[PDB]
């Protein structure tokens, strides 16, 4: 009964966040989900990721 | 199955947390387990990745 949404840092370390494809524009340029992260390579490494959260 | 009733086997797959926990153990970089009888068929291939302690 609610989209109450909140927001957590997540920390993704070594990985370059927040890509959107054309399919997906918000306002002039392009974008993504809202509520998603699009984590892709940073340099040529994908580390392997590893968090957690309580 | 020679017997006149039906047996319930069970069974597992093993997921390590590391690579190297797995070649540890098992050798090969990437497992596999598949059980299956004449009718049915059943496949897993372990992930390996870090849970919660
Ligand atoms: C992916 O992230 C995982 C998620 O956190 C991470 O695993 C964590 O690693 C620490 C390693 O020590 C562990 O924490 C445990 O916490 C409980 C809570 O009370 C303790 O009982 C226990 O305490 C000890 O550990 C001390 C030093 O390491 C030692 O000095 C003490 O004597 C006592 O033995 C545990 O440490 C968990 O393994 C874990 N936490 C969680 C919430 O999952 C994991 O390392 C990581 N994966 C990779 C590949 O890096």
């Amino acid at each position: 009964g609610t989209l109450e949404f909140i927001t957590e840092g997540f920390t993704w370390t070594g990985v370059t966040q927040n890509g959107g494809s054309n399919a997906c524009k918000r306002g002039p340029g392009s974008g993504f989900f809202s509520r998603l992260n699009w984590l892709t390579k940073s340099g040529s490494t994908y580390p392997v990721l590893n968090v957690t959260m309580p | 199955n020679n017997d006149n009733f039906d047996k319930l086997y069970i069974w597992g797959v093993h997921h390590p947390s590391t690579n190297q926990e797995q070649t540890s153990l098992y050798v090969q970089a990437s497992g596999r387990v598949t059980v299956s009888t004449r009718r049915s068929q059943q496949t897993i291939i372990p992930n390996i990745g870090s849970r919660p302690w």
